[PDB]
């Protein structure tokens, strides 16, 4: 849970930048799903990266 | 007699070294027909890797 939580922290700061992180209520469900999105995004951006690279060779 | 014979041999080899380097370049083996195509991506196939 401590593994899942720094990739959550670390994502969440990664998407809000320079600005504060909004306090949220951090409880097991609320984790789950932002855990979820967190590898549903990574996972999205990394495809839309080779995408985007591509489109610029053709 | 002599000048003549020279500029013969002159002309003869100019056109020899000129044909050597065009059968050096027709030998080039990326112009060489449909090599099978290779089994592996070669690494400047960005799109393949991709």
């Amino acid at each position: 849970m401590d593994e899942k939580s720094t990739k959550i922290i670390m994502w969440l700061k990664k998407m809000f930048g320079d600005k504060p992180l909004p306090p949220y209520e951090v409880n097991t469900r609320t984790m789950e799903i932002l855990y979820q999105l967190a590898e549903w995004n990574e996972a999205r951006d990394k495809d839309l990266s080779l995408v985007t690279e591509d489109l610029k060779l053709k | 007699v002599y000048r003549e014979l020279g500029s013969i041999v002159q002309e003869l080899k100019e056109s020899g070294d000129k044909l050597e380097e065009r059968l050096t370049m027709l030998s080039d083996v990326n112009l060489l027909s449909a090599s099978k195509p290779r089994s592996n991506i070669d690494s400047k196939d960005l799109t393949s890797h991709r």
